[PDB]
């Protein structure tokens, strides 16, 4: 199996948040991050490979936040700027299998994290 | 063309225009003078012969366009099959001989489903039945006859017509001459340089005999893989064999007037 | 002495109108395809290539209420030229490089019908599937891959997968015997999977290999320890001789 | 034949094989007047055959070929070697296409056997094969024989000739590295040693031992200076006796074996 | 996925689903809301456009258990049509800077029967039109970029309609510092041992 | 993006036009020249290849112009020589893509230059 | 192209005609032999491959002429051992390309030598 450990969560402007990973993730390539507002469906907002770097985005969200990773810590960072309130959710970070299928759809995902507030 | 002959295969590749000619009694037809040549798409409405080639590894017939096939009527009912075919057919091959060897490849060419009692095969204008030869141009080769035959093979279901078309190949050796047997002879002749060192000079003597012995040693194991893993030794093998003693023989030397001079 | 006809003028009656365009049950529920696999070997597996090559018996079932028959109690078996008379499912495997169905002298496909309707259709198969490997450990790795087999056009709701037999459902693979490689462990999967055309299902099949590691030994190892050793004889060659030193 | 029945006959161990295609499918079809069918065709078959390799260049083999019904299960079609087991397989007298073996003999039987879907019948022919040992002799035995007499000559030149007696065994320990290096391009990658990775082992051992003892005397004519030259009118004869008593046990060996 | 990149050939081999949609009213239905997904054999029974790759090298479409293609009608007579295809295409690499070079292949689609006048592409998406560049398993490159591209292409015989997807490749110099440059450095710097070994040693410095 | 830049025109004979490239151009391994005297379309004149010198012309200067390239100097060339009055026009230097179509159609070159001006 | 020129013409017995060839000859590795006299077709001899060696003779001819090559000098001989009346004519010596037709055809010869006349 894998472990998602995630950090960062608060209130906030500008922010960081952090994921790393354990066990086979040689498995499980593409680590994605999710959000889910109150009292609605979770939301798509990117991806990130390993060993790729490639990355792909909710079109919401595209140029106003980034992704990246650190391949050898096993941890993956998300960036955020021009917060505003209706980003507002507990923020998610899951994890894929090599053969599942498409990006925007959670239930391809096999592994998640804590889910972190993010708050303003 | 015969486009390439292969010794670790066991093989080769032949070209070829085939051409089959026979009456058919319910093709015969009259009021038109000319030799009907119709579309090739008609061979899959017609009857045609079952021949095939018993050495045949793989072949196939060419297809670029619209596949290769010819049919031409005529008013007696005769009808001309022509096809253009590829075959990669087996030739085992006596290497005893080798690289001075010459080679007896042929095509088998049988009925499979019908018996002499059915079909019979023969040579359209004998021994001028097949052409071209003259335009074969193998690089390792050169082909001193070839030659037609004609004979009924028997197997447990029956009797059945066979044609055998062969060719005599002798290998051209400039090129065994240029690769592998002058360097062999040049690092021999290396050896003999160590005779001229002075006795004295043990490191010279020594790493030039080993290194002699090596590069044989290294000329001997390359060949082998260009060629089958055939149990027996070849002419070249026996007179790369025949060079290894003698640069062998040519440190045993050193090994003799040394321990003549420091020891006894 | 009348059933030759008898069964004829049945299996006529059964195609009579049947169409191929048509999944059973269409516009209904989905339809339920087990499936069946005996793992005739495994041929080479390539670090090189990341790939792995599978030969294999594949069956499936599923019931078609059409083909249903009552005159005839035999488990019909067919020419295989009816399964081009008959809706088979388009399962896919989804991971595969190069593959095809054997027809060393007819094409190896099994049709076998049975009185109520449940068609028993087979093939053999050799696949080439792409196999990712972490060599970060190679030579002394262990390696998982699978194969992974799908619907290609049918969503869930048109057509459900399942592993006939459960975890008994594949054989063979306690069997198989590889040079570089021994088969710890195998595991069977069944999912559904997300696309923007819709969810589609899925089974998968996993192998876990440990490697052998004495060709390794015998390879890579010996050699290098003993150039290795063989260095070390320089610290008691006499200091004087310069030439056998640094040769 | 595309109109008529025909049994669905395949081959268990085929990998990959040709119904030859060529100037019409190379096919027989023959119907007697009370309904008997023959039927005959042309394959090219290359058929899995598992072997093992503990005796590599002095082995011996039975590849097996197993064919049967595909579909029809034991109660509905069964096969049975046309006129009776020992006559119904037949080899052609210049069919042996064979380079490195010599094919014995083969046996034919059959089995019952059970599957997912049912019993069937198979037929059984076992082709067995001995490899034949004098292509490797010249390419591996007789150099590796060479390098390790190659290496005791140098026994026989002077003490103090160190540059000499060095390039001697650290040349023929590369001739053995290398001889091992392609010594393994012959085979699969096997998880265990063959009968010619002993051999080669054993030769590079008497090599690796023929530099040592050039390190011994090296030493021992510099620490306690001299009788130390026993050591070479020793090893001079004992190394060829000890080689010769190893040639004397594997062949002995491999040649019943 | 692409298989591999080989300089060797100047190519690169792909595997996708490749998806077309069309309007053909003499398909269209009523009385059934459903989206008939009718069996990938009607395709042989219906018109479907000629696309065709103009740089592949070859290709082949998958066909175990099936030939992998797909059918579904929509009820106001939309197709979508979909096949799984593997292909060799050409890339011409420019290797003056070989290890820290920056590839740029294409695989450019286009009708070949029908021109302009007959059938127009476009991109169902704009930008979103292609997915799973994501997945990409290339030990040698990495994929820094992609964009589409769409324009009609003159010949005698017409103006065609034409599409094409880009892919921007930069080398891994990993491998490359450890199996070229390593042995290279450190070959040079064991020759300078020579100046440290005593003159008199000719053998030695030689050898 | 490739960039082209032009030079030499003016009223004559013979004559040069000299026409110079920068970028990325072995995407762009054809040059090809174009005209257009007032109130006509724009014809073409010839092409050159990039590190394969291939040429080919229109018929109407066949033997009177030719086109000649510097790799070094990333420049390509065409002779004006012999000149008829039927030549007066704007000359156009321009690339194509090693996939576009025919050499005679100017839909298919990307990058165009100056157009600049010959007379008699 | 290749040029050929003949030798050996005049009145006869036995005789040897020879034929020089020059420029490149590796486009037509065959040479073959024509003769033809007044009221007749021209007629095939015989022919011989550059650097084969082999070697086909008109049953008009066969047994009694042979066809020899040197392929330093760039010499093709044809020995008229034999020679009967009937064998009157200018004998032509030709070339043919590597993808011609049939060597029977004097069409399938591309460049043709000058002739020798022989009376007998
Ligand atoms: C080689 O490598 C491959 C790839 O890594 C390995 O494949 C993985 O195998 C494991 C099993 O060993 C798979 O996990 C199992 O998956 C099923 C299916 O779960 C999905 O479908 C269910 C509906 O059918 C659904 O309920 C699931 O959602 C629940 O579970 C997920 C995951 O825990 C959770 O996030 C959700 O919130 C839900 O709770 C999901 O959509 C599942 O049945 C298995 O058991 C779990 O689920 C059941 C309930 O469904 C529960 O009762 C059990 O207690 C348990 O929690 C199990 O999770 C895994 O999905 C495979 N990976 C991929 C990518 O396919 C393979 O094992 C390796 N082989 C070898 C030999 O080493
Ligand atoms: C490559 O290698 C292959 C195989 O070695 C060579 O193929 C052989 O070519 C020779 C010719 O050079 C063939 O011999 C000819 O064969 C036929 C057919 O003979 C058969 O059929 C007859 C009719 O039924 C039958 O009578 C024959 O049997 C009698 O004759 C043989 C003579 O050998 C005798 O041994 C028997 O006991 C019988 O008495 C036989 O079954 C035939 O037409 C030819 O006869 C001519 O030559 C003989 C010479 O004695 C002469 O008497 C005749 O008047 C006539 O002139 C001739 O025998 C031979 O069959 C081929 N073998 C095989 C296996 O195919 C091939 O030549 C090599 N090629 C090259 C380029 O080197
Ligand atoms: C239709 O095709 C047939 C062949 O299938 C043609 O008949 C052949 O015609 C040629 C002349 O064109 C004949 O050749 C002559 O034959 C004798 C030897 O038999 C010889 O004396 C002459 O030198 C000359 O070559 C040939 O015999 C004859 N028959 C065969 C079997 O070839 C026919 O002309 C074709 N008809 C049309 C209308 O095209
Ligand atoms: C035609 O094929 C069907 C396939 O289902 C055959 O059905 C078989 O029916 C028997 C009887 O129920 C099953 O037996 C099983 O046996 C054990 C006890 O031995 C028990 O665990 C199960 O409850 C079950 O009864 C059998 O599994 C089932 N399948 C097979 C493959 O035998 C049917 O017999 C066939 N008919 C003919 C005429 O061949
Ligand atoms: C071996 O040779 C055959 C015959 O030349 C190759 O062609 C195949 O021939 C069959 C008929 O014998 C074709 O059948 C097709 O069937 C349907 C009706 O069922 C009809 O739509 C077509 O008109 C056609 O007759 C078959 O298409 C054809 N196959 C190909 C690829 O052209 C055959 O392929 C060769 N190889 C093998 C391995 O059989
Ligand atoms: C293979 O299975 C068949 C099934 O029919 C066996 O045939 C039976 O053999 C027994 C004796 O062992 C006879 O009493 C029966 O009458 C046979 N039945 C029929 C229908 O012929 C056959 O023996 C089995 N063979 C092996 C080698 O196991």
């Amino acid at each position: 199996q894998v472990q998602l450990v995630e950090s960062g969560g608060g209130l906030v402007g500008s922010l960081r948040l952090s994921c790393a990973a354990s066990g086979h993730t040689f498995n499980y390539p593409i680590m994605g991050w999710f959000r889910q507002a109150p009292g609605k469906e979770r939301e798509f907002v990117g991806a990130i490979s390993w060993s790729g770097g490639s990355t792909s985005y909710a079109d919401s969200v595209k140029d106003r936040f980034t992704i990246s990773r650190d391949n050898a810590k096993n941890t993956v960072y998300l960036e955020m700027n021009n917060l505003k309130p209706e980003d507002t959710a507990v923020y998610y970070c899951a994890a894929k299998g090599r053969y599942s299928g498409g990006l925007y759809y959670p239930t391809n995902y096999d592994y998640w994290g804590q889910g972190t507030q993010v708050t303003v | 063309s015969i486009d390439m002959v292969s010794e670790v295969n066991m093989d080769y590749t032949l070209t070829m225009y085939f051409q089959q000619y026979w009456r058919d009694k319910r093709l015969a037809y009259s009021g038109i003078p000319l030799n009907l040549t119709l579309d090739n798409r008609v061979a899959d409405q017609l009857w045609v012969p079952d021949t095939y080639f018993l050495n045949d590894k793989k072949s196939f017939v060419h297809g670029v366009t619209v596949k290769n096939r010819m049919i031409r009527l005529h008013p007696d009912g005769t009808v001309l099959y022509g096809l253009r075919i590829t075959t990669t057919a087996a030739c085992m091959m006596d290497l005893r001989r080798y690289p001075l060897d010459e080679q007896n490849c042929t095509l088998e060419i049988e009925s499979y489903g019908y018996t002499t009692d059915d079909i019979e095969f023969y040579w359209r204008g004998g021994d001028k039945a097949v052409t071209g030869v003259e335009r074969i141009e193998l690089p390792q080769f050169s082909i001193v006859e070839h030659r037609l035959v004609s004979r009924n093979v028997v197997f447990a279901t029956g009797a059945y017509p066979r044609l055998s078309l062969s060719f005599r190949l002798k290998r051209n050796i400039g090129y065994f001459i240029l690769q592998t047997y002058m360097p062999s002879i040049l690092i021999t002749i290396l050896s003999w340089v160590s005779f001229w060192i002075n006795y004295d000079a043990s490191a010279a003597r020594v790493a030039l005999g080993i290194t002699t012995v090596l590069t044989m040693t290294t000329i001997n194991t390359h060949l082998r893989e260009t060629l089958p893993k055939i149990p027996y030794v070849k002419a070249i093998d026996m007179y790369l064999m025949g060079c290894f003693v003698f640069v062998f023989l040519a440190l045993l030397e050193y090994a003799f007037v040394n321990y003549i001079f420091f020891s006894q | 002495p009348g059933n030759m006809s008898f069964v004829k003028e049945t299996v006529d009656k059964l195609l009579k109108g049947y169409d191929i365009r048509l999944r059973p049950d269409f516009g209904g529920p989905p339809v339920c395809v087990g499936m069946n696999i005996d793992i005739a070997s495994i041929d080479m597996v390539s670090e090189v290539n990341m790939d792995y090559t599978l030969t294999m018996y594949f069956q499936q079932y599923w019931r078609d209420k059409r083909l249903a028959y009552s005159g005839i109690p035999l488990n019909l078996t067919l020419d295989n030229r009816v399964a081009d008379q008959l809706w088979v499912p388009d399962t896919y495997f989804l991971n595969d490089k190069k593959s095809f169905v054997h027809g060393v002298t007819v094409k190896n496909r099994m049709i076998r019908l049975h009185p109520d309707g449940t068609v028993l259709y087979g093939l053999r198969i050799t696949t080439t599937a792409a196999c990712m490997m972490d060599l970060r450990r190679y030579p002394l790795d262990e390696q998982n891959c699978t194969l992974e087999i799908e619907s290609y056009g049918y969503t869930t709701d048109d057509i459900e997968f399942y592993w006939r037999g459960g975890d008994k459902a594949v054989t063979g693979v306690e069997r198989i015997e590889l040079p570089q490689f021994s088969i710890v462990e195998h595991r069977l999967v069944s999912r559904n999977v997300v696309f923007a055309t819709g969810a589609y299902p899925r089974l998968s099949l996993s192998f876990r290999l440990k490697r052998n590691i004495g060709y390794f030994i015998l390879q890579t190892y010996m050699p290098s320890i003993l150039i290795t050793i063989l260095s070390w004889v320089s610290f008691w060659i006499n200091y004087d001789a310069s030439a056998a030193r640094v040769a | 034949a595309s109109k008529i029945w025909t049994p669905d006959t395949f081959f268990h161990n085929g990998k990959k094989s040709i119904a030859h295609n060529m100037t019409t499918p190379n096919k027989l079809l023959r119907l007697e007047d009370d309904g008997t069918l023959l039927y005959t065709m042309r394959l090219t078959i290359s058929a899995e055959c598992p072997m093992q390799l503990e005796d590599f260049p002095m082995d011996a083999h039975a590849c097996p070929l197993k064919f049967g019904s595909y579909a029809y299960p034991n109660s509905e079609v069964v096969y049975v070697w046309t006129n009776g087991s020992t006559k119904s397989v037949v080899v052609a007298e210049d069919g042996s296409r064979l380079n490195q073996y010599h094919l014995m003999g083969q046996t034919v039987g059959t089995e019952n056997i059970s599957t997912s879907t049912g019993e069937y019948t198979i037929m059984t022919a076992h082709f067995h094969l001995k490899r034949k040992i004098g292509y490797f002799v010249i390419q591996t035995y007789l150099p590796c024989i060479m390098t390790v007499i190659l290496s005791q000559v140098s026994f026989w030149l002077n003490r103090e000739s160190v540059p000499a007696r060095t390039v001697f065994g650290v040349t023929t320990v590369l001739t053995m590295t290398t001889l091992s290096i392609s010594a393994r391009n012959s085979l699969p990658k096997v998880a265990y040693a063959t009968a010619m990775d002993w051999f080669i082992a054993v030769c590079y051992a008497f090599v690796f031992s023929a530099l040592i003892e050039f390190a011994t005397v090296n030493y021992f004519t510099k620490s306690q200076p001299a009788s130390i030259s026993k050591i070479d009118k020793m090893s001079r004869i004992v190394f060829p006796v000890l080689f010769g008593t190893f040639n004397l046990v594997y062949w002995a060996t491999y040649l019943n074996r």
